[PDB]
């Protein structure tokens, strides 16, 4: 988490940060007339960058507090995973981003920042499920209102993520213009999304299952055999929907690195497979 | 006593102008407010630890014959030494109006220098102002013979400032100038080679940041000449070919030094002429350019005693021979080879071949067509082009004679030959000799770069009049500026601020835009309301940023239209849509907007 010295390092560059961007304002101001050069001056190089950093501070700051909100406190176990997992996904955003150049410069930062939030929450909200199946208190049946806490959460997201995407598919089909590059960016912006919500529908899906299992088991095969089948079921829809958009634009690099990943994802559901084979 | 007056004064050199006396071997500080009592306790400072002994005895004997004696003659002069601030004096506005008061009550309206100064100083109301008594003074001094008073009473008709607009009497007053004009220049000078006298027509507050700020202002800078500028081996020519140039047409804070470009390229072209074939790469370019410049002052003939035609000739045709082959420019030479052997020696058809292999070139700005045009008006068999057609090119790229001669043609023939048109091409002559009708731009710099503001102040003013825009703009910024965000405005006089108005409102309708938020601004501070919309219109209908921005500050809120959020987020769309960096500032401004209206909860 965060050690002593990184606490007093993280203040250190708050207050550094907020007096380097008052001073600049301060700067750009007493030297200029009206509102309009002000901002011609705050976009220049320097000022840009340090308004930039300003920015990532304080939205790291808010989506921590947006966490510490939605989700109380995280287990050491989450911590971990998360610390483990960010890197590799970290990059391929910041290769996402290098496909467009200066002229989609900063809107592709903001959604690629909000991809990268939603993504973390959708992990934490995986391993507070998981946590959630191997803590089950048999005390009382799994209540309504304890399963509507979940999908409280669940339904959260799941707007979230719907609404972006369905805004996205309107932009684009409203703008049918030249500007075919900023219909690929959108499009990146469905597939991640989408992979999300998919991800949602297969924990949603899985947790019915358990759901129905307290259910039967509480009033009255081997259920590994669904869980298998629903983890084939969403791997499919991925590789489904992943060919039929990435196969259009024929991308270079994601196509090529999604599709080899999927087909490695489709030998371990060709093993999967197998098992059942033995469970049949 | 005067005798002896004028024997003294015949030892101080009036007036030295820096321009002139930084040729044998920056910028100005302007001032922001202003206040009667600072400035007549600076006079009294300055007359009572400056001058020196000589100069008091000089002062007091002027005084004394002024004085006794209506002398008419130590009058005009104290007068002069008091308003122009000359043998090392300073500048006072009321003394002078005194003093040239009495010498026009002595000399009974038979001088019109003084009287032209006076109607300035009834106009501007420096000393209240009355239009009527300026009026009349413009009408007496113009009945007397004066060209610069006809020109402003020519203006003050074509414009429709003071008085209703009226194109016929201006027509008439700028045949009348123009006339004058082209009788006042020689042959040679008209037909041969026109003379070449160093423009000071800029706009002062070009050489800071700007009018209304940087990179935000519409109307392109007017500073068409400082210092222009572009290892061993090759930067040696080029850095004495840029010498050469910065040492023929002089800068803003330089003027020219024609000997020293002379002496320079006959020196470079003896001594490099032997081994010219090895400078094949690059250097043959300005090798040849330096050699075409050498040609051309050979033959206009400055910086020596007179031309030498004969080695012109040959310097330029060596010249184009060495641009022959690496395919050099061709301009300058063929142009002045053209002008000599169609005046000098008499073969024609050379001269006709010449000039329409310089036609297309970049370096003519009218001579060809001119040249052209006249000819085939003496001789109609060459089958030259069109007459009409030559001069009218010619007046539209921008060579001067050719605007008077193409006025004229276009008066003797219908040719849409309306007022309108007339009057604009005779007012643009008129404008753009600036010889002999605008010298004082000279004398107002000079007295600018030098620490003495006021001076330059007045001799703007003086030229304001006329309908010299750039001086107009210069007087008004030098009156009135625009003050840094979070500062206290400046706390000049009302009267300065009510001129500066119109003057500002003048240069707007001659043409430039900025002079429109910038009085519009004034009223803003002004507390108005009423009369700043209409310019920020009138400007924002020409595509002005600022002026869109600011109209739309205005609506958004109490003043003047009643907080029609509507129109303000129209306005902010459009100035986000028009341009592109100012992106940010519109969304910013949407959002206050928005967060205003949101603040619902109430």
């Amino acid at each position: 988490m965060v050690p002593e010295n990184r606490r007093k390092q993280l203040a250190i560059f708050v207050v550094v940060t907020y007096l380097l961007t008052f001073y600049c304002v301060y700067s750009a101001t007493k030297t200029s007339v009206s509102f309009l050069q002000v901002t011609l001056k705050l976009n220049e190089g320097f000022n840009l960058m340090v308004l930039s950093i300003f920015i990532l501070l304080n939205s790291t700051l808010l989506w921590q507090l947006l966490t510490k909100l939605l989700f109380g406190e995280l287990r050491l176990i989450e911590h971990e995973h998360i610390f483990e997992r960010l890197p590799f996904t970290i990059i391929n955003t910041l290769f996402m981003s290098s496909l467009f150049h200066e002229r989609y410069f900063f809107t592709v930062a903001f959604f690629g920042l909000l991809l990268l939030y939603l993504k973390v929450f959708h992990w934490i909200l995986k391993d507070r499920l998981e946590a959630l199946l191997q803590s089950i208190n048999d005390s009382t049946t799994m209540k309504t209102l304890i399963f509507s806490r979940f999908s409280f959460n669940l339904v959260l997201l799941a707007v979230v993520d719907y609404q972006i995407i369905t805004r996205c598919i309107s932009s684009i089909y409203t703008n049918q213009k030249s500007d075919i590059e900023s219909t690929s960016l959108y499009l990146i912006q469905v597939m991640e999304f989408t992979m999300l919500l998919i991800d949602l529908l297969n924990l949603f899906l899985q947790t019915c299952l358990n759901f129905w299992e307290f259910y039967r088991s509480q009033q009255s095969e081997g259920k590994f055999m669904y869980e298998k089948a629903i983890d084939v079921f969403t791997r499919f829809l991925k590789t489904a929907l992943h060919l039929s958009m990435l196969i259009p634009f024929r991308m270079p690099m994601m196509l090529l690195k999604d599709v080899v990943w999927d087909i490695l994802a489709l030998y371990q559901s060709g093993t999967s497979l197998w098992k059942i084979w033995r469970n049949n | 006593p005067w005798p002896e007056a004028r024997h003294l004064l015949n030892t101080i050199a009036k007036s030295r102008d820096p321009m002139k006396e930084a040729a044998m071997e920056v910028g100005f500080y302007v001032p922001m407010d202003y206040s009667p009592r600072n400035e007549e306790k600076n006079y009294q400072s300055i007359w009572q630890n400056e001058i020196t002994d000589s100069q008091r005895h000089i002062y007091e004997l002027l005084v004394q014959s002024s004085e006794q004696f209506n002398n008419s003659e130590a009058t005009y002069t104290l007068s002069q030494i008091h308003l122009w601030s000359q043998y090392n004096f300073p500048h006072n506005m009321t003394l002078a109006h005194k003093y040239l008061e009495k010498f026009n009550d002595l000399t009974h309206f038979t001088n019109h220098s003084a009287i032209f100064d006076l109607a300035v100083m009834y106009a501007t109301g420096g000393c209240p102002q009355d239009s009527a008594k300026a009026l009349l003074y413009y009408q007496r001094a113009a009945q007397l013979g004066n060209l610069k008073a006809k020109q402003v009473l020519a203006y003050k008709y074509y414009s429709g400032f003071n008085v209703p607009r009226n194109f016929h009497k201006s027509l008439v007053l700028y045949r009348d100038i123009a006339e004058q004009l082209r009788k006042s220049y020689s042959r040679d000078e008209w037909d041969i080679v026109f003379p070449y006298w160093e423009s000071y027509n800029v706009r002062i507050s070009d050489f800071e940041s700007g009018l209304l700020g940087k990179g935000l202002n519409s109307v392109p800078s007017s500073t068409v000449r400082k210092r222009t500028t572009r290892d061993a081996s090759e930067r040696r020519i080029i850095r004495i070919y840029y010498a050469a140039l910065n040492d023929y047409k002089g800068t803003y804070s330089q003027s020219r030094n024609c000997e020293r470009a002379k002496n320079l390229l006959e020196l470079t072209y003896k001594e490099f002429q032997p081994h010219v074939d090895n400078l094949d790469p690059l250097q043959v370019f300005y090798y040849v350019r330096c050699l075409q410049l050498l040609g051309h002052m050979y033959f206009t003939g400055e910086g020596s005693s007179k031309p030498n035609i004969h080695m012109a000739e040959e310097i330029l045709t060596t010249s184009l021979e060495i641009s022959r082959r690496a395919q050099g420019p061709i301009g300058r030479a063929c142009i002045d080879l053209g002008l000599i052997n169609q005046y000098i020696t008499n073969n024609i058809s050379q001269a006709i071949s010449y000039y329409m292999k310089a036609m297309k070139t970049q370096a003519n700005n009218g001579i060809v067509e001119f040249q052209l045009s006249k000819l085939a008006t003496s001789f109609p068999e060459e089958k030259i082009g069109d007459p009409f057609n030559l001069m009218e090119t010619a007046y539209l790229n921008g060579f001067i004679p050719a605007i008077y001669e193409f006025a004229v043609m276009i008066e003797s023939g219908n040719s849409k030959s309306s007022v309108e048109n007339t009057a604009y091409l005779f007012k643009t002559f008129v404008d753009k000799n600036e010889a002999i009708m605008a010298p004082k731009l000279r004398t107002a710099f000079a007295a600018l770069i030098n620490d003495r503001s006021e001076v330059a102040l007045w001799a703007y003013s003086q030229l304001a009049e006329q309908g010299y825009e750039t001086a107009q703009v210069s007087a008004a910024y030098l009156m009135y500026q625009l003050p840094y965000e979070f500062e206290d405005p400046p706390r000049t006089t009302d009267q300065r601020k009510t001129l500066a108005i119109s003057y500002y409102t003048r240069a707007f309708k001659q043409g430039n835009i900025d002079a429109g938020v910038v009085a519009g601004d004034i009223y803003f501070q002004m507390q108005n309301y009423s009369k700043a919309m209409a310019l920020y219109q009138g400007a924002a209908l020409k595509y002005s940023i600022q002026a869109i921005w600011n109209l739309g500050y205005m609506h958004e809120h109490g003043l003047g239209v009643n907080r029609d959020f509507h129109l303000a987020k129209r306005y902010y769309d459009q100035v986000s849509e028009h341009d592109h960096r100012f992106y940010l500032a519109s969304k910013l401004s949407v959002l206050k907007l928005h967060l205003k209206s949101w603040l619902w909860i109430t």
